[PDB]
């Protein structure tokens, strides 16, 4: 609500890496900022995932 | 919980080295590396087994069910 | 044409080191198929002696009884094979063990508290009698006829200092173990050598002279012993390959990434047999070749 | 029995990352239109640019058996020697065809006139390379 | 920033077998 | 499974006279397959089994805490750094030999120890 | 706590129509951890000794 | 048996965790060698196993 | 018995080659196997005489059926001097002959991989593979010729010998590539 | 009982057989394998191990003519056997010297 991304960037910042734009890769590591992010984007996935596991199980029965 | 008789990887004995690789790091002051070369393990696989044994039955005799403590 | 002779004539051994417990040689000229066939028969078929059928009185001790067993009959055992013979299966268990094919290893160990304890005293070498049961405490005993037998062979652990428990006072073990014949594919216990592995001669095909300074640091990217500077015309000639241990060190420099290639002959290995105690890297392979042989002969003779 | 023969002029050596293999740009020096593209191990038939290549094509050497004592045949006089059937007949323009081998992936095209490039059909036909 | 610590005083331990 | 999420079961024990070597004679105690990584995309594996070799060859101990390195100072190049003063390869990659052909493999094998 | 009435024992998934008459327990019916094995024809399985020991069929004998 | 780890992180020695060992050093080889591990499975040495590699009761 | 013919013809592994989804392909080798097809079919391999007949007989066994003509068959080489040498795409062909009923034409067929001709270099004509009479001539096969990709070599052996003879092929090419990828393993490391 | 070719592939001239050996691996079959391709008359060699787990072994030879996979396969154990004792007879005088 303060504007801020993270803790560290700075409120209203124009700023692709604070905008959830990591510039690091996975062969020289990515900086604890675009860590923080990726974790959020990891665990959304695995979010939706185990909600659409179960999504299609309803819809499938009723057909069948 | 105690030092194994053979290396896993290759079937070198480390289990008669356990008590000369603590003596050798306690008594000079010789690296790990140098210890574990004057032991006679100069391949990794013997090298990890004497450099990373925990020797969990000091803790374990610790509980006696046959002393007064 | 590939003939016996035409083989005999080329194949050769090179004997580089030697020792009582680790050989070196090298066998050159001889096909990959039976290089690697020499070596799996020395690391599994190769026959030795280790304790198989533990059988304990008590154990109070820390360690578990199971695991204990396994220790024991880990540790390997100076005895030649060849003294004892196979043990059998369809025959009763209580009939199956002769005086010509079992060792007895017996372990009485009681630890008790020393009542000279020293104020300040944190080894347990002081505070303790028999804490500490090393591999030599395994104390063989003849059975039979093993008396005018074993008489000369002081049947001890290939390793007497090696560990089997820690004890505590009061903790008593009492065992006796069992040993037989077996092999390395059976159990990774009866494998009677520690490793035994060759690798092809490493090969440096210099193809544009290396001169100067150039030379002197493509000798340093090897390990120390196989390039040199010849002593007049300043550059680099491959001194002792068998020295090199391939690690390609030179393919990382643009400067050399296309003066020199690694090649490696393909007929030319290195063994490097380490006996695990029981007997001698060239007796090993000796026993090696004499069990490919023997195994041809049964495959050759057995009826069709 | 002898199909195609010719001498070729090669031009470039593509190394295309491939350590064995490599591709062959030529271009003959007796026809205005005769032009080669054929696919060689250089580990056993090495070739350099502006270097000079026979090339002969026979429908046999006189079921396949090693080389054995007292045998001869075609590729005595030659270094490289390869087997390929003949896949893909080409019709380019007028007085001119080509011709696709593939010697089991090292496809040969073979570009000119019909007035020599007739007798080859699409069957198995051997190759064979001398300097 | 500065670099991680080089552990420093190393020798060569992959010696060829018989070496 | 190894400390990367990288979890499998045993599917066999495979006998040791199988078992691919190197020049140095050590039969790997754990195979795993390659192609686990370009999907589950964990340089953490890579670069832990490039430090375990390098310190069990030094005899000394990696720390791994995260962030300590940057995108000057490559953990590939500090433990290849390590491991070709040990006399191994840079890129952490053993020449083996198929313990069956008896053959060198096509490529040097990437090997290392791990938890 | 209130006590399940007949309409209950037979209304919904847990009831009596879908847990036990389109879905039953069965018998001479295994399970276990699956493992590859690339040395079988891709038609087949491989079956555990423990239960080729258990498993059965009665074979009429002829 | 339970090994400590080479590649441990700072903080396995400012919480004490050497007292439960929870694994070993394994020699790992990412190869593809065996055809038996390829959608996840792994191989063990049957000699290492032998020789108590992963034991436990 | 109702059952188990039941089981063996309506539902067996193998009469399920494809799904009524879309009719597209489901089964197939997955990536190991594909990885190490990209190597034995690239053109940069040969494999001597006994090379080849060791991996060729691996990979059929005629005592476990997996022949047709009770004997195996073989090829010419493709390169008589200075030594007979071989290729993969020969490997692939005669593993093809071998498993395919004799007196049938091979399966001509023409398609594509996952693999742009670019990364092979200049004037490479790899994008595309080119079967011809029971024999593999240009291109490598891929994913996209066995596994979860269309009109493939193993989709066009089903489409011409139903699918039991395309099931063969599977295992086939299984044990093919797995007895190949134990002498030339496949590995991955930093350096990639 | 330890050798015993399969009918099911034998052929009446003998020329081509398959032999299923027990308790054996790589470490018999490719020596053999590479002993067997050392004779110019066979065609056809290499070896299958049907099932790691099973303690199995197939070599097959496919002949020219004139000869038989039996007398093929005795021919190269002999030289394997002949190659051992080579071996043996070097690495002894060498030890001697
Ligand atoms: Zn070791």
């Amino acid at each position: 609500v303060s504007g801020k991304t993270l803790p560290s960037f700075k409120p209203y910042e124009t700023d692709a890496m604070a905008g959830g734009y990591v510039k690091g890769r996975f062969y020289s590591g990515i900086k604890p900022q675009e860590y923080y992010f990726h974790c959020m984007a990891g665990r959304e996935g695995l979010i939706d995932t185990a909600v659409k596991t179960s999504r299609s199980g309803y819809l499938q029965r009723c057909l069948t | 919980m105690i030092v194994p008789v053979r290396c896993f990887s290759c079937g070198k004995v480390v289990g008669d080295k356990w008590e000369s690789y603590l003596n050798l790091l306690q008594e000079d002051e010789l690296d790990e590396g140098t210890a574990l070369s004057r032991l006679g393990l100069k391949r990794y696989c013997c090298r990890r087994m004497i450099l990373t044994h925990v020797d969990l039955i000091e803790k374990f005799l610790r509980y006696n069910p046959l002393e007064k403590r | 044409e590939w003939n016996v002779e035409k083989f005999k004539k080329d194949f050769e051994v090179n004997i580089s080191s030697l020792d009582a417990r680790e050989a070196n040689f090298d066998l050159i000229n001889i096909d990959t198929s039976i290089a690697n066939a020499f070596r799996r028969i020395m690391i599994s078929e190769v026959p030795s002696v280790a304790a198989e059928y533990v059988y304990f009185f008590n154990n109070t001790s820390v360690i578990q009884d199971e695991v204990l067993a396994h220790r024991i009959g880990l540790v390997p055992l100076k005895v030649d094979p060849d003294m004892l013979t196979w043990v059998d299966s369809n025959l009763p268990d209580d009939e199956k063990f002769t005086d010509e094919n079992t060792i007895v290893l017996s372990l009485n160990v009681k630890c008790t508290r020393n009542p000279d304890a020293p104020k300040g005293s944190t080894d347990p070498k002081e505070l303790y009698n028999n804490a500490h049961v090393y591999a030599r405490d395994l104390k063989f005993e003849p059975q039979g006829r093993q008396s005018t037998t074993f008489a000369d062979c002081p049947v001890v652990p290939a390793d007497p200092d090696i560990l089997l428990a820690k004890l505590r006072p009061g903790q008593e073990i009492s065992l006796k173990a069992h040993c037989i014949l077996g092999i390395g594919g059976d159990h990774a216990k009866f494998s009677p050598v520690s490793t035994a592995s060759y690798r092809l001669l490493p090969q440096i095909n210099i193809l544009q002279p290396i001169k100067g300074e150039s030379a002197r640091r493509f000798q340093k990217c090897f390990p120390p012993g196989v390039i040199g500077i010849d002593e007049g015309s300043d550059e680099a000639y491959v001194k002792d390959a068998r020295k090199d241990t391939v690690s390609r060190e030179v393919l990382r420099y643009e400067e050399f990434a296309d003066k020199v290639k690694l090649g490696r002959v393909r007929n030319h290995f290195i063994f490097n047999v380490e006996s695990a105690g029981a007997m001698t890297p060239e007796e090993i392979f000796f026993k090696s070749v004499r069990i490919l042989k023997n195994k041809a002969e049964y495959l050759k003779n057995c009826p069709i | 029995n002898t199909l195609f023969d010719d001498i070729f002029q090669v031009s470039e050596v593509d190394p295309g990352r491939y350590n064995k293999v490599c591709r062959i740009e030529a271009a003959s020096t007796t026809q205005d239109q005769c032009k080669l593209t054929l696919d060689i191990n250089v580990e056993l038939f090495p070739v350099a640019a502006q270097d000079s290549l026979t090339v002969t094509i026979a429908s046999s050497l006189n079921s396949w058996r090693p080389p054995q004592a007292g045998d001869r045949s075609l590729a005595d006089d030659y270094d490289y020697v390869m087997y390929g059937t003949a896949y893909k007949f080409e019709e380019v323009s007028k007085d001119l065809i080509a011709v696709y081998y593939s010697f089991g992936g090292l496809l040969m095209r073979l570009e000119g006139n019909y007035r020599n490039l007739n007798n080859l059909k699409q069957e198995n036909a051997y190759l064979l390379i001398r300097r | 920033r500065k670099d991680v610590p080089k552990v420093e005083g190393l020798k060569l331990e992959h010696f060829a077998t018989g070496y | 499974s190894s400390r990367h999420g990288q979890k499998g079961v045993c599917s066999r024990k495979w006998p040791t006279i199988d078992m691919p070597f190197s020049e140095t004679g050590i039969q790997p105690d754990i195979i795993i397959n390659p192609h686990a990584f370009p999907s589950r995309m964990t340089i953490g594996m890579f670069v832990e089994s490039l430090a375990g070799k390098a310190g069990a060859l030094h005899g000394i101990a990696q720390d791994s805490t995260p962030w300590i390195f940057n995108e000057d100072d490559t953990p590939a190049d500090y433990f290849g750094e390590q491991l070709a003063k040990a006399g191994y390869n840079y890129h952490g990659n053993e020449p083996m030999y198929s313990g069956a052909t008896g053959e060198e493999l096509r490529a040097d094998i990437y090997v290392g120890v791990v938890y | 706590v209130p006590i399940p009435g007949v309409k209950q024992a037979l209304e919904k998934k847990e009831g009596l129509f879908r847990k036990h008459m389109m879905g039953k327990r069965v018998n001479y019916a295994a399970r276990s951890v699956i493992s590859p094995d690339p040395n079988i024809e891709t038609n087949e399985i491989g079956v555990p000794p423990v239960f080729a020991v258990k498993l059965t069929y009665p074979e009429p004998v002829t | 048996t339970g090994q400590t780890p080479i590649v441990k992180a700072n903080l396995y020695d400012d919480y004490g965790m050497d007292n439960f060992p929870n694994g070993f050093n394994a020699v790992v080889a990412v190869i593809s060698y065996t055809g038996y591990d390829m959608d996840d499975a792994m191989i063990i040495n049957k000699s290492a196993d032998e020789r108590g590699f992963g034991y436990g009761t | 018995e109702n059952a188990r013919a039941e089981a063996l013809n309506l539902a067996n592994t193998d009469s399920q080659y494809l799904t009524p989804t879309s009719g597209s392909p489901v089964r197939g080798l997955i990536q190991d196997h594909i990885s190490a097809g990209v190597w034995l079919t690239s053109k940069d391999s040969f494999f001597t005489r006994e090379q080849y007949q060791q991996y060729i007989y691996g990979c059929i066994r005629p005592e476990d059926g997996h022949t047709t003509r009770s004997k195996i068959v073989t090829l010419p080489p493709t390169i008589f001097k200075p030594y007979p040498l071989w290729t993969g795409k020969q490997i692939i062909t005669t593993v093809l002959l071998n498993v395919t009923p004799p007196d049938m034409p091979g399966i001509n067929l023409i398609s594509k991989n996952k693999i742009k001709n670019e990364y092979w270099g200049k004037g490479s004509l790899e994008n595309e593979v080119l079967f011809k009479d029971g024999a593999l001539l240009c291109g490598i096969l891929d994913k996209s010729q066995y596994g979860a990709s269309k009109y493939g070599i193993v989709h066009s052996l089903h489409e011409v010998y139903g699918p039991e003879v395309a099931a063969k092929v599977l295992s086939v090419l299984g044990r093919l590539f797995t007895n190949y990828i134990t002498a030339t393993a496949f590995t991955c490391g930093m350096d990639d | 009982e330890k050798i015993k070719l399969l009918t099911q592939a034998t052929s009446e001239d003998g020329t081509s057989a398959s032999f299923q050996i027990v308790e054996e691996d790589h470490t018999l079959g490719n020596a053999l394998r590479y002993v067997i391709m050392k004779n110019p008359d066979v065609e056809f060699c290499g070896y299958s191990i049907p099932h790691p787990s099973e303690n199995l072994l197939n070599i097959r030879i496919q002949t020219y003519g004139e000869t038989t996979a039996v007398d093929a396969l005795q021919k190269g154990l002999k030289d394997l056997m002949d190659l051992c004792d080579v071996v043996e007879s070097k690495f002894t005088e060498k030890i001697k010297s």
